[PDB]
């Protein structure tokens, strides 16, 4: 927490002024999106995974300084930032739904590099 | 000169001597530049806050070295992924925070004389040693036992018409070119 | 014979300057503008 | 095996379609084209040479090649108008400099052994 | 002083320059007034400093 | 040495020679033809044939590191002065 | 190293890839068909040639892998393969200092589907892989040609393509223009013929076939 | 160097520096361009000892990519640890 | 490490200030420009004076190429042929025949000056040190042809260089 950050030292990437709820709101909703994809789902496993327990010291520990060293993933205004990747995951492969088994076998020995 | 398995020949005696006194001489005629060019307002304002981007967009269109690094990217080969002995030194990467034309500059700048802190550093600790690999199967044997061991003259002869046969396989490797 | 080639001397060569040198001369800004004030009404008068 | 991707058509009719305004297009810009370009060459020689590339791969069947052909043969129609070839780009198509090559067999046997 | 030596090093040039002759041929040969040792002569006329 | 051809012509070592017509000689007249005047054949064959008394002689060529890759040539062969393939310099030895 | 003159090998790194190799393929069953991690601590993801964006995408906004740097795109031209082009992203990671490659299959009409809006970086990195090549991108802004020349005709880099071409340029005075004839050399190309009849490596030897 | 003092203070003092410390061009300093023959070391392996060649086989030791998973409870991994933030530059960290 | 290149900090006290409004109302900075490049315009020209004078060089310099021969006169080339194998440009040309003597050399050494790269793999070529590279430069000429070399045009500049590359590698086969 303490004293706002004048810049990020990212251009483009500005400071966001109440970081710790934004990161909060966002890994609820990412959760929330996850429960469409059924249990079964491994991406859900993974995510489910590391939502909840990153949501927990953002939820706990209120001080983004310390919360850098909590995610050891840079500046907190690009985690959310990040954190919205991963939204756009959950909303892309919503879609995708990768868990059919492959939709071709490779075409013979297509691999098996050398020739 | 910079062939697979080291370098071709060595130095000629007295080489070092004589960057040394261009290195020494060097950090003045980049003191030279910045006073011409730093301060003065018609380059500023003809380089200042002109083809600014930001951070994810100079990442995203695949952008490498400065273009990144004037734009605050916090990220260097030399740094992250030491390739050769790139390790066993310390240089400071001079990241910008503007990411527009003037920052690249300054950013180049502070290269030339974080430049100039390898040279130091590798002079004063340049080991002995050979200039190739030891295995005549990549490396051309010297010219020395080219004419009296018959396995080098074999191992010459395959590798100047034939040449070494690499593993089959596939690599992008990686290394901060000054662009 | 022993190995010859190129080598640093054994104490290593000098050390090599690489800051930024510029030079901080010149007088201060009030003084700048009075003198500048200063050679004008000399020449009015 | 025979069942394969449309990457732009399904049948020939729409293959046969895609040609159809770019034949048309082509067509239109033949007064243009000389005009600024400054070429000699008269304007039935454009469209009677639009005709001769038309007519030498008409005779496919896969409408994958046509189709793919055809957004080839799209890619140089704006490649002109947009002035960006030169004079030498163009007047390459109209292939003159070399002498007419033999046709008959005896002419064949005259010049050298090269069937 | 200074420039005294150095009008002094200039004459110095003409004199060393066979002359006034030598002088001009050179300036006008070479576009060097500057005059050194002599270290060789090849069997061609090639003056060597 | 050097020889000259029924057109002048001065031939060299490998025996070269424009013909009579020999179209291409064309770009030989306001011009000169280059010949090396040292022809290789020649000046080996007089020099002066080694007499070492050994079967086997190494034939590194002078400077070892600086010369050619030094051979074993063998001498045996009385009818014939062995010599290095590289060198040229014809060794002979004396009475075996 | 007791042995300097072989280059040392990083282990640690190697499951560590291995581990993020299973990690994707467990997520996209459906798209990885094949990992593989080498020796030099490189990892390759093959996938399936409608899995541009989706793998792609996953790579970038992941919170395990965010590979958002688009390396390069390249084409393998491969003629004993029934899919003779091969295109090979490249991905780096900045939070990670890793690379990521990933291989599709293609062949000549089969198109692929344009990256760009994955990585705007492709933009420009499939104008010569249509030109060198001749792969096409579908749903591509553009596809002009940037290394072969206005109205060059084929695709230099594939092998069935010579190393001369077919067309050289000469500027002509009967017409005031360079223009293009069939190519004859000076000098053809001397070929040399250097793969050793006797065998190399046995390690990567194909099985008896 | 040639140039006299009343010259050198016109130079130093429009440049604001010393330069007869160091110049833009070279003067006696530089090493004579008649350097002693060398005497090259030789290979690490150029012992006449055991140095079988069955040791070293880096074009031979190459192995063919591990095969891991093919197309014929779980934790959550990285390619790497997250880098970690360097800190500013101890000499001069604000230019 | 790293370092920042950018970050100012202007003191906004009422010092600092006047010194920037001297130096925008006052060309200060600008002045330094013309002080700046009127102390090199009072200092030597470093304008060697050609061909009164040429750069320097060094014993590995890589220029015309010219075929060697050895101190009886005999050829080093031995039709070894390595050298086009390894020449990335493949400008040299080469063909042996039988030779009347036995030592059976070749009649053709054609290595085209507008298309070799000057490698330096031509003496580490062939084993003997046949083709070097002489330390010329100033082989130019206005004709394609005469750049396009033959055997009998290496050799002769063998003949000609012949007192300076075999000093050259005299000083530096150690090196090699
Ligand atoms: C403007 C100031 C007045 C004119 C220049 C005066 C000048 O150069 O004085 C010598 C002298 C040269 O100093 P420098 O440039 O450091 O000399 C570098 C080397 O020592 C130079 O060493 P060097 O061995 O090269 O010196 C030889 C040099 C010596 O040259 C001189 O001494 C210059 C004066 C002409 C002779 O003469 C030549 O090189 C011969 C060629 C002369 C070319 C044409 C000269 C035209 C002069 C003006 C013509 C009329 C206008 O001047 C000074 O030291 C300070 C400026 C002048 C002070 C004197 C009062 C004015
Ligand atoms: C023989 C010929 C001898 C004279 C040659 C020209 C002398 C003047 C030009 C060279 C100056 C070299 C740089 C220098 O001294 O900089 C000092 C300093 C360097 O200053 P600074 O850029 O370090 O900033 C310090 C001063 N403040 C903070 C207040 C801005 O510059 C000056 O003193 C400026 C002097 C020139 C002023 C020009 C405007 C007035 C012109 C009036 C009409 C003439
Ligand atoms: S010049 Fe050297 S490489 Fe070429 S044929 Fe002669 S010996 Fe062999
Ligand atoms: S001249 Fe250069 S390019 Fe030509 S063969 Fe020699 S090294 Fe190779
Ligand atoms: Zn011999």
């Amino acid at each position: 927490a303490g004293l706002l950050k004048k810049t990020t030292g990212l251009v483009g990437l500005a400071v966001c002024e109440t970081p710790h709820e934004r990161l909060k709101i966002l890994y609820t909703k990412i959760l929330d999106v996850l429960g469409q994809i059924p249990k079964n789902a491994a991406y859900r496993k993974y995510t489910e995974q590391i939502t909840n327990e990153k949501l927990g010291m953002v939820k706990a520990e209120p001080d983004v300084k310390k919360l850098e060293e909590q995610l050891q993933g840079g500046q907190i205004e690009e985690v959310i930032l990040q954190a919205e990747n991963e939204l756009s995951l959950a909303r892309k492969m919503l879609r995708w739904k990768p868990w059919e088994p492959l939709v071709e076998e490779p075409p013979a020995n297509q691999w098996k590099w050398p020739i | 000169y910079i062939r697979p398995g080291g370098v071709h020949q060595d130095l000629p005696l007295g080489l070092l001597d004589d960057i040394y006194e261009f290195s020494k001489n060097f950090s003045f005629r980049i003191d030279e530049l910045e006073e011409m060019l730093t301060n003065n307002r018609i380059w500023r304002n003809r380089t200042v806050d002109i083809g600014v981007v930001t951070a994810e967009d100079a990442l995203n269109y695949g952008f490498s070295g400065v273009m990144l690094r004037g734009s605050g990217i916090q990220w260097d080969l030399r740094k992250t992924q030491p390739y050769d002995v790139y390790d066993q030194v310390e240089f400071d990467v001079p990241i910008g925070s503007r990411g527009d034309c003037y920052d690249r500059y300054l950013c180049r700048v502070e290269e030339m004389r974080q430049s100039l802190r390898i040279i130091s550093q590798c002079l004063n600790k340049m080991p002995p040693g050979e200039i190739k690999v030891d295995d005549a199967k990549v490396s051309p044997p010297k010219r020395a036992e080219m004419k009296t061991s018959m396995e080098s003259l074999i191992h010459h002869f395959k590798l100047y018409t034939e040449g070494y046969q690499v593993p089959p396989g596939a690599t992008y490797t990686a290394i901060e070119a000054p662009k | 014979s022993k190995v010859k080639q190129d080598m640093p001397p054994p104490g290593g060569y000098g050390p090599i300057d690489y800051k930024r040198n510029l030079p901080r001369r010149g007088l201060s800004g009030y003084s700048m503008f009075a003198v500048g004030i200063g050679t004008l009404l000399f020449g009015y008068w | 095996g025979t069942s394969v991707k449309p990457i732009f058509s399904r049948d020939m009719n729409e293959a046969k379609r895609r040609v159809r305004e770019l034949y048309r297009a082509w067509y239109r810009e033949v007064p243009n084209t000389v005009h600024l370009f400054q070429l000699d060459i008269s304007v039935k020689q454009g469209r009677d040479k639009v005709r001769e590339m038309f007519m030498k791969n008409a005779h496919v069947t896969d409408p994958r090649v046509v189709d793919l052909l055809v957004i080839k043969g799209k890619m140089e129609l704006e490649e002109t108008i947009n002035v960006w070839k030169q004079r030498t780009h163009i007047m390459r198509f109209f292939h003159e400099t070399e002498a007419p090559r033999p046709t008959d067999f005896l002419s064949k046997f005259y010049v050298g052994h090269d069937p | 002083m200074e420039l005294v030596q150095v009008l002094r090093r200039g004459l110095q040039q003409v004199s060393g320059h066979g002359g006034l002759r030598g002088y001009l041929r050179v300036l006008f040969r070479a576009n060097d007034v500057r005059v050194g040792t002599l270290v060789g002569e090849d069997k061609y006329g090639n003056k060597y400093y | 040495g050097v020889r000259t051809s029924p057109t002048g012509e001065k031939v060299t070592h490998t025996g070269q020679a424009y013909d009579d017509g020999d179209y291409r000689r064309v770009r030989f007249s306001d011009r000169q033809k280059e010949v090396n005047e040292n022809f290789a054949i020649d000046l080996i064959a007089e020099q002066p044939v080694s007499e070492v008394g050994s079967r086997v002689i190494s034939c590194d060529g002078g400077g070892g590191a600086l010369g050619h890759p030094r051979v074993y040539i063998n001498l045996d062969k009385e009818t014939k002065t062995g010599t290095c393939g590289y060198c040229g310099l014809q060794f002979r030895q004396p009475h075996h | 190293d007791t042995r300097p003159t072989i280059r040392p090998r990083n282990d640690v790194v190697h499951k560590q890839l291995s581990a993020f190799g299973q990690y994707v393929a467990e997520i996209l069953p459906k798209y990885v068909q094949q990992v593989q991690v080498s020796c030099f601590n490189e990892l390759e993801i093959f996938i399936h040639p409608d899995g541009v964006i989706p793998v792609l995408t996953f790579l970038r906004d992941h919170t395990n892998a965010q590979f958002k740097s688009l390396a390069d795109l390249t084409a393998v031209d491969v003629p004993t393969r029934q899919n003779r082009f091969e295109i090979v992203y490249n991905l780096l990671s900045l939070r990670f200092n890793s690379q990521i490659r990933v291989k599709t299959y293609t062949d000549e009409l089969t198109p692929i589907e344009s990256s760009v809006t994955v990585y705007k970086a492709a933009n420009w990195y499939e104008r010569e892989i249509w030109d060198m090549f001749g792969v096409f991108f579908a749903n591509h802004p553009d596809l002009r040609r940037i290394l072969t020349g206005y109205g060059f005709e084929g695709h230099p880099f594939r092998k069935d393509f010579p190393l001369s071409g077919y067309v050289e340029l000469r500027y002509d005075d009967e017409v005031k223009r360079v223009v293009a004839e069939p190519v004859e050399l000076a000098q053809e190309f001397r070929k040399f013929d250097l793969n050793s009849p006797w065998e190399a490596f046995p390690a990567y030897r194909q099985p008896p076939e | 160097a040639s140039a006299t003092r009343v010259i050198q203070l016109l130079r130093n003092w429009a440049s604001g520096r010393d330069l007869q410390a160091k110049l833009q061009l070279r003067y006696q300093e530089i090493s004579k361009r008649t350097q002693p023959p060398p005497k090259l070391p030789v290979g690490p392996s150029h012992k006449l000892s055991n140095n079988y060649y069955c040791t070293r086989d880096g074009r031979r030791e190459a192995m063919p990519p591990s095969i891991v998973m093919s197309s014929q409870e779980k934790k959550a991994v990285t390619p790497a640890p997250p880098i970690k933030r360097w800190e500013l530059s101890k000499d001069q960290p604000y230019l | 490490t790293y370092k920042f290149v950018n970050m100012r900090e202007p003191s906004m006290d009422m010092k600092s200030v006047t010194d920037r409004a001297a130096q925008t109302l006052l060309w200060t900075e600008l002045v330094r420009g013309l002080g700046m490049t009127l102390s090199y315009l009072f200092r030597e020209p470093a304008t060697i004076n050609y061909p009164f004078e040429k750069g320097p060089l060094s014993p590995r310099f890589r220029g015309e190429h010219a075929l060697r021969r050895y101190p009886s006169g005999e050829e080093r080339c031995i039709a070894c042929k390595l050298c086009e194998a390894v020449c990335p440009a493949q400008a040299i040309t080469i063909e042996a025949e039988p030779r009347a003597d036995g030592s059976r050399r070749t009649t053709r050494y054609d290595i085209d000056m507008t298309k070799c790269i000057y490698c330096g793999f031509c003496q580490e070529a062939c084993p003997v040190d046949a083709i070097v590279e002489g330390p010329n430069f100033e082989f130019s000429t206005e004709t394609h042809e005469e750049l396009l070399y033959n055997k009998e045009k290496l050799l002769n500049n063998g003949d000609k260089w012949e007192a300076e590359i075999a000093a050259n590698i005299q000083a530096d086969y150690l090196y090699r």
